[PDB]
C-alpha cells in the first residue's frame, strides 16, 4: 500500500466554499417557506363562532 | 474511484422519501382530527363524509412506499454515486412534495368539512380542492419514478 | 512506477511522481519514463546525516549537457509544539557545466508525515517554483509529488499532510470582510424594516 | 418574534459550530493548521483603509439619521398645538448634522493615508503597511461606533427635551446642555483616532 | 478531468424546482380554498366559479412540471459541468417564482371569494389578477426552459 | 481491511431509532394526561375507552426497539462498511417517523377526546384516524426491516 | 488565465434576477388584489384606477425577465470569467432593487385603495407616487442593463 | 499579474451602492406614499405640496448613478487590487448612507403630512428636516467621490 | 501506541447518561411538585399519596445510576477506541429517554392530580398512564444493557 | 515527555463543574428568596420555616465545591492523560445535573410557598418533594467521583 | 519547553475575571437602586437598612479586581506552560460565580425590599438570604484561588 | 526580537477601550438625559441636582479616554506582543466596565430623579447608590491600569 492517497476532492479549497454558498442559499429559501407556512394567515373569521 | 461513501446518498434517499412524506401525513391527519372531532358534536352524520379526508391523506404514503421500495432495492456496495445520488434528490423531493400536498390537504380539508357542517352540499367540492393536491402528490411520485428507473 | 529510495544502512529519503518532464530549450523531455523501474542512475552526489543532507539525481548527457537536480535538507526545530518539521527552498540545476539555484513554492510541515503537491514548477498553472528573476528557459515539471525527507523508519510513506489547508485564503479574506459588511447591513435590516404603519387621522 | 428567534437560532447553530470544530481540533491531532501568523501574513492593508473609512462615514451617517428622526418628529409633532417649540428646538437637527461632520473630518484624516502596494512576497515587505492599515480601521471603527452612540442618545435627549417645551418653554434653558456631554463623547472619538493616525505610516 | 458533482447539478436543479413548486401550489391552494369553504357556507352557487383558482394552481404545478420532466430528460452520467449549473439556476429559479406566484394567488384568492360573495361582478378584477399570476409562472417557465436547453 | 471508527454508525443507528420515538411516545403520553383529566369531569365512565392511545404509544415503542435491537445484533468493529451506514439510516428513519405518528396521533387524540365528551358516537371514528396514524408507524417500521436485511 | 466554472456566475445572476423580480411581483400583486378586492364591494368603478399597479408589477416582471434572457444570451462553460463576475453581481443587483421598489409600491397601494374609497380625486397622487417608485425600478434597471454590456 | 478576482470587487462595490440606494427610496416612497395616500380625505389641498418628499426621496435615489456609472465606465479586468477595494468600500459607504437617509426621510414625510394636515405652520420647519435628511446624503456622496480615485 | 485520547468518549458518555438523567428527573419532580402543591391546598386527603409519580422520577434517577456505573466499569485507560463510542451512544441514549419519561411523568402528574380535584376516581387511572411511562424508561434502559453487555 | 496542553483538561474541569454549582445554587436562592418574600407578608410564623429550602439552596455549592478542589489537589505538573478526561466529564457530569437540580429545588420552593399560605400542614409534604430534588446532586456527586477515583 | 505566549491566557483570565463580577454587579445595582427608588418615599425609615445588598454588590467587585491583580502579579511570558491557563479558569470560574452572586443579590433584593414595605420584621430573613449569596461568592474565591496559586 | 507587525493587538485595544465607554456614557448621558427632561416640567428646582449622573457617564467616558491615550503612547513599531495582550485586555475591560457602570447609572439615575421628584428626601441616598456604580467603574479602570503598566 505503502499509505498513498487517492486525491479526495482535489482542489476542494474553492468547491467547498460553492457547496457553502449553495447550502446557506437552500437555508435561506427553505427557512422564509417554513416560516411563512408555519405562520401562514388565513383569516379565520366570521365563522369560527358558528363551530365554537 | 468511486466518489467517498456514495451509496449513503441512495440510503438518505429512502430516508428523505420517509421523513417529509411522513410529516405531511402527519400534519394532514392532526388537524383533520382537530377539525372533525371537535365539529361533529353538533352534526356527526358528517362522520362518513369526513373520514374521505384521512386516506386522502394517506395515499401521500402510499406513494412514499413504493418510492422508498424502489429506493431499497436499487442500493448496493459499490455505486459510482450515478445512481445514488439520483436517489437522494428523488426521496427529498417526493418527501417534500408530499409534505405540501399534505399540508395542503388538511387545510382546505378543515375549512370544506367546517363549511360542510352547515351546508351538506360543499363536500364534493371540498373533495375536488383536495384532489388537486393529490394531483400534485402524482407529480411528485411521477418524478420519483422518474429518477428510480434513470 | 515504484518509488525511489536513498538505501543506506537502513533507507533514509522516499520519493514518488507521477509523471515528470524538464525542458532546457523550452522543449519538454519526460524523464519518468527514464526512471522509476530504471535501475542505472548516477547518485555519486547522494550523502545523508541526521537532518544534514544532501540529494544528487544525475542524468545522461542529452543534448551535449550532463545534468543534475539537487537538494539540500535540514530539519528545522518549532518551539511552538518542539516538534521538528521540514522545509525546502531551493533546487540547485547543472547542465553544460553551469550553475543555477531555483527557489521553491510553500512547501512545509511536520517532519512525522510526508508531504504532497498536485503541481510542482515554476509555471503558475503548474505548481510554483519559480526563482528570483532568472525565467531561463527551463521547466520543472512534476505531477504528482511525494517526498518524506525525514522519519523514515520504513519504506512506507506516511500519511501525506494536505498542501492546501483546508481552505483558500485569497478568497477567504472577501470572505471575512464581506461577512462583516453583510452583519452590518443585517442590523441595517433590521432597522429599516422596524418600519411599520399608522392607523386613520385625527379630524 | 418568529424571525428574530431564527436569527437567533443561526447565531447558536455558529457557535455550536464553532466549539465543535475546536475540539476536533486536538481531538484527531490537526497540527498547527490553524495557523494564526499564516492568516496575518497573508491579508492585505486594502481592505483595512478601506473598511476605516467606509465605517467612519457609514455609522457617523446613520447615527445623524437617528438624531435627525427623532428630534425632527419629536418637535413637529409638539408643534401641532405649541408652535413656538421649533423655533428653540430646530438645533438638535444642527447638532446631529455637526455629528456627522465630525465624522467625515475623521474619515477625510484617515483618506490622507491611503495608498497601494501591488508586492507580492510578504516576508519582510510592507512592514509597516499592516501596522497602519491596522490603525485606519481602528480609527474608523473608533469613529464610527461613537457617532452612532452620540446619534442615539442626542435623539432621544431631544425628543424629551421638545416635548417637554410644550408645557413651559423656559425649561429650554436648563435643558439643552445635555447635548454636550454627547458632544464630548464625539470630540473624545476625535481625539483618540487622530492620536491612532499620528505616528502611522506605510512602508 | 471532469470536476466531480458535475452532472448532478441538475439533479439538485429538478428537485429545487420540484420544492418551491409544491410549497407554491399548496400554500396558494391551501389559503385560496379556506376562503371558498367559507363562501359556500352563504353562496354554494358561485363554488364552480371559485374552482378557477385552484385550477391555475395545478397550471403552474405544470409548469413546474415541465421543467423538472425536461431537466430529467436532459441528464446524464457525462455532463460538462455547465449545463448542470444552468439547470440548477433554472430549477431554483422556476420554483420559487412559482411560489411567489402561489402566495399572491391565494391570499388575492381568499380576499376576492370575500369580495365576489357579495356581487359576483368582481369575478372580471379576480381573474384579471388570477391570470397575471400565471403569466408570471409563465416568465418563470420561460427562463427555466432556455437556461435548461442553453 | 476496513477502516477504524467505521462502527459508529451502529449505536448512532439504534439510539436514533429509539431515541424520536421515544420522544414522540412522551409527547402522546403528555397530551392524554390533560385529555383524560379533562374527561373525567364529565364523562368519567368512559376514560377507559381512550386509554387506547397510550396503547399505541407502547406499540411505536415497540416498533422503534425491534429496530434497535436489530441494529446491535449487526453491529461490530469489522462491519462492513456498508451495513453501518444502513443502521443509521433505518433508525433515524424509524425515528423520525415514531415522531410523525407522534404528534399526529397526539393531537388527533386530544381531539377525538375532546369530541367524545358530547357526543357518543366518535367512538369508532376517532379510533379509526388514530389507527390510521398507527398505519404510518407500521409503515415507517417496514423501510427499517429492508434496510437491517440490506 | 480564466479560472473555471465560469457559467456559474452568470447563471446564478440570472436566477437571481428573475428570482427577485418574481419575489416584488407577488408582493405588489398580492398586496394590490387584496385591496382591490375588499374594495369594489362598494365602488365597482374603482377597477380601471386599481388596475395600473399589477400593470406595473408586470413591468417588473418584464425588466427581471429581459435581464434573465440578455444573461442568458451571453453564457458558456468556458467564459473568461471576467464578463459572469458582472453578470452575477448585477443580476443579483437589479433583482433585489426591484424587491425594494415593488414592496414599496405595494404597500402605497395598500394604502391608497383605502384612501380613493370616498374621495375619488385621490386617484391622482397614487399614479403620482406609483409611476416616480417605478421610474426608481427603471433607475436600477439602467445600471442593470450598463453592467450586462460592460 | 495581478491577483485574480479584481473586477469582481468593483462590480460589487457598483451593485452594494446602487442596493442601499433603491432600499432607502423605496423606504421614502413606502412611507411617504402611506401618508399621502390615506390623508388627503380631510386636506385634498396638501396634495401637490406633498411631492417635495418624494423628490426629496428621488434625489436620495439619484447618488447611485453617479457613483455606480463612475464604476460601471471605469471598471476593468487590469487592476492592481487597490483599485477594485477601493470601490467596493465607498460602493457600500455611500450607499447605506443613502440607505440611512431615505430611512429618516420616508417616516420624517409621514409625520410631516400629519402634522401640516392638522395646521399649515410646521411645514417650513418639516422641509427644513428634509433638507438636513439630503445634506446627509451629499455626504455619504462626497466621500464616495473622494474613494472614486484616492 | 494507542491515541492520546482514548477516554473522552467514554467519560463523556457517562456524563451524558446522568445528567440527562438527572434533567428529566428535575423536570418530572418540577411538576409534580406544583401539581401537589396545589391538589393539597385544596384538600389534605391525597398529598401523601400523590407521592408516586415523584417515585417514578426516583426511579428516572436510578437509570442513569445504572448506566453510569456500567459505563465506569467497561471504561478504562487505553480502550479498545471501539467501546468508548459505544458507551457515548449508550448514555446519550437512556439520559434522553429519562427526560422522556421526565416531562411526560410531569406534565400527566400535574394534569392528573389537579383532575383528582373534584374527581377522586381518576386517581387510578392516572397511576396506570404513569406507570406507562415506566415501560418507557425501561424501554430505554433495555436499549442500555445492550450495549453495556458489548 | 507528556503532551503539551495537558493540565487544563483538570483547570476548566474543575471550573466548569463549579461553573454550573454557582448557576444552579444562585437559581435556587433566586426563587427561595421571591417565594419567602411572598409567604411572610401573610404568615409571619412560617417565615423560619421557609428558610429552609434556602440552605438547600447551598449544598449545591457544597458538592461543586467538593468536586472542584478534588481536581485542584489531583492537578499536578504533568498528567497521565486519563484522570484528566475524567476530571472533565465528572466536571461537566455533577455541574449540570445540580444546575437542574436547582432549577427544580427553585419551582418546588415556589409549589411550597403557594402551598403553605392556607394551610401550615402542608409543610412536611414541601420538605418531602424538597428532599426529592437533592438527591440528584448526591447522585451526580457519586458518579462524578467514582470517575475522578477511576 | 515551554510554548510561547502562554501568558495571553493569563491576561484574558483577569480580564474575564473582572468581566462577570462587573456584569454581576451592575445588574444587582440596577435593580435594588430602582427598587429603593419608588418605596422610600412611603417607608423611608429603611433607607438607612437598604445599604445592607449594594455593599454586597461592592463586595462582589472587590472580588473581581482582587482576582485580577492577583493573575496581574503573577503573570508573565515566563510561565512554565502549566501556570497561564490556571489563571485563565480560575478567572473564569470567579467572575460568573460574581455574576450569579449579582442575579441573584438583585432579584432577591427586589422581594425583599417590598416585603420589608409592608412588613418591618421580614428584613432579617432577608439578611439571611444576601449572606447566603455572600457564602456563594466566597466559595467561589475558595476554589479561584486554590488554583491561583497552585 | 519584535515579530512583525507586532502592534495589532494595542492598535485594537485602544479601539475596544474607547468604544466600549462609548456605549457605557452614551447610555448614561442617554436614560438620565431623557428622565430629567421629563421630571422637569413639574419642578425645576431640583434640575442641576438631578444632571448629576450625566457628568458621571461623562467620567466613565475619560476613563476610556486615559486607557486609550496610555495605549497609544506606549504604542510603538517595536512591540513584543506581550504589551500588545496586555494593552488589549486592559481595552476590553474597562470598557466593558464602564457599559455595566452606563447601564446601572442610567436606570438607576431615572428611577432615582423621579423618586426625587415624588418626594426631595431621598436625593443624597440616590447619589450614594449612584456613587457606588462609580466605584464599580473605577476597579474597572484600575485593572486596565495594571495591564497598561505591566
Amino acid at each position: 500500500p505503502y499509505n498513498l492517497a487517492y486525491k479526495y476532492n482535489l482542489e476542494y479549497s474553492v468547491v467547498f466554499n460553492l457547496v457553502l454558498w449553495i447550502m446557506i442559499g437552500l437555508a435561506l429559501a427553505v427557512i422564509i417557506t417554513s416560516y411563512n407556512i408555519w405562520n401562514m394567515d388565513p383569516g379565520y373569521d366570521s365563522i369560527i363562532y358558528r363551530m365554537t | 474511484n468511486n466518489p467517498e461513501y456514495s451509496s449513503f446518498f441512495g440510503v438518505m434517499g429512502a430516508s428523505s422519501a420517509m421523513v417529509f412524506s411522513a410529516m405531511g401525513a402527519a400534519y394532514g391527519t392532526a388537524k383533520s382530527g382537530t377539525g372533525i372531532a371537535a365539529m361533529s358534536v353538533m352534526r356527526p352524520e358528517l362522520i362518513m363524509k369526513s373520514i374521505i379526508p384521512v386516506v386522502m391523506a394517506g395515499i401521500i404514503a402510499i406513494y412514499g412506499l413504493v418510492v422508498a421500495v424502489l429506493i431499497a432495492n436499487s442500493l448496493t456496495d459499490g455505486i459510482t454515486l450515478y445512481r445514488s445520488f439520483l436517489q437522494l434528490g428523488a426521496g427529498l423531493s417526493v418527501g417534500l412534495s408530499g409534505l405540501a400536498a399534505g399540508f395542503a390537504i388538511g387545510i382546505v380539508g378543515d375549512a370544506g368539512v367546517r363549511g360542510t357542517a352547515q351546508q351538506p352540499r360543499l363536500f364534493v367540492g371540498m373533495i375536488l380542492i383536495l384532489i388537486f393536491a393529490e394531483v400534485l402528490g402524482l407529480y411528485g411520485l411521477i418524478v420519483a419514478l422518474i429518477l428510480s428507473t434513470k | 512506477h515504484p518509488p525511489v529510495s536513498y538505501n543506506d544502512t537502513a533507507p533514509r529519503i522516499l520519493f514518488w511522481a507521477q509523471n515528470f518532464s524538464v525542458a532546457y530549450k523550452d522543449e519538454w523531455k519526460d524523464l519518468t519514463s527514464l526512471t522509476f523501474g530504471v535501475e542505472n542512475l548516477n547518485l555519486t552526489g547522494s550523502f545523508w546525516n541526521d537532518s544534514f543532507a544532501m540529494l544528487s539525481l544525475t542524468y545522461e548527457p542529452l543534448f551535449g549537457a550532463t545534468v543534475t537536480f539537487k537538494f539540500i535538507l535540514a530539519s528545522r526545530f518549532y518551539p511552538v509544539s518542539a516538534r521538528y518539521w521540514f522545509a525546502m527552498e531551493r533546487l540547485e540545476i547543472h547542465s553544460n557545466g553551469s550553475v543555477a539555484h531555483f527557489n521553491v513554492s510553500q512547501v512545509t510541515g511536520p517532519s512525522i508525515y510526508s508531504f504532497h503537491c498536485e503541481y510542482v514548477s515554476s509555471v503558475s498553472k503548474k505548481g510554483n517554483l519559480l526563482v528570483t528573476n532568472v525565467p531561463s528557459v527551463w521547466q520543472m515539471t512534476l505531477h504528482n509529488f511525494q517526498i518524506q525527507a525525514f522519519n523514515v523508519t520504513g519504506e512506507q510513506f506516511s500519511y501525506a499532510s494536505d498542501c492546501a489547508g483546508f481552505f483558500s485564503p485569497g478568497i477567504w479574506m472577501g470572505l471575512l470582510t464581506t461577512l462583516f459588511m453583510l452583519f452590518i447591513f443585517t442590523y441595517g435590516l433590521h432597522m429599516i424594516l422596524s418600519l411599520k404603519t399608522m392607523d386613520r387621522f385625527d379630524d | 418574534t418568529g424571525l428574530e428567534l431564527l436569527y437567533l437560532g443561526i447565531f447558536v447553530a455558529f457557535w455550536a459550530c464553532m466549539v465543535v470544530v475546536g475540539i476536533c481540533y486536538t481531538i484527531f491531532d490537526l497540527g498547527f493548521r490553524f495557523d494564526v501568523a499564516w492568516f496575518l501574513t497573508e491579508t492585505s492593508p486594502f481592505m483595512w483603509s478601506n473598511l476605516g473609512i467606509g465605517l467612519a462615514i457609514s455609522l457617523s451617517v446613520v447615527g445623524a439619521a437617528w438624531g435627525i428622526y427623532i428630534t425632527g418628529s419629536s418637535i413637529i409633532g409638539g408643534g401641532v398645538k405649541a408652535p413656538r417649540i421649533k423655533t428653540k428646538n430646530l438645533v438638535s437637527i444642527i447638532f446631529c448634522e455637526a455629528v456627522a461632520i465630525y465624522g467625515i473630518i475623521m474619515a477625510i484624516v484617515i483618506s490622507n493615508m491611503a495608498e497601494p502596494f501591488s508586492a507580492t512576497e510578504p516576508k519582510a515587505i510592507g512592514h509597516r503597511n499592516y501596522h497602519a492599515g491596522y490603525s485606519m480601521f481602528g480609527a474608523g471603527l473608533t469613529v464610527g461606533l461613537s457617532n452612532l452612540f452620540c446619534g442615539v442618545c442626542v435623539g432621544i435627549v431631544g425628543s424629551g427635551a421638545a416635548l417637554a417645551d410644550a408645557q413651559n418653554p423656559s425649561l429650554f434653558v436648563k435643558i439643552l446642555i445635555v447635548e454636550i456631554f454627547g458632544s464630548a463623547i464625539g470630540l473624545f472619538g476625535v481625539i483618540v483616532a487622530i492620536l491612532q493616525t499620528s505616528r502611522v505610516k506605510m512602508g
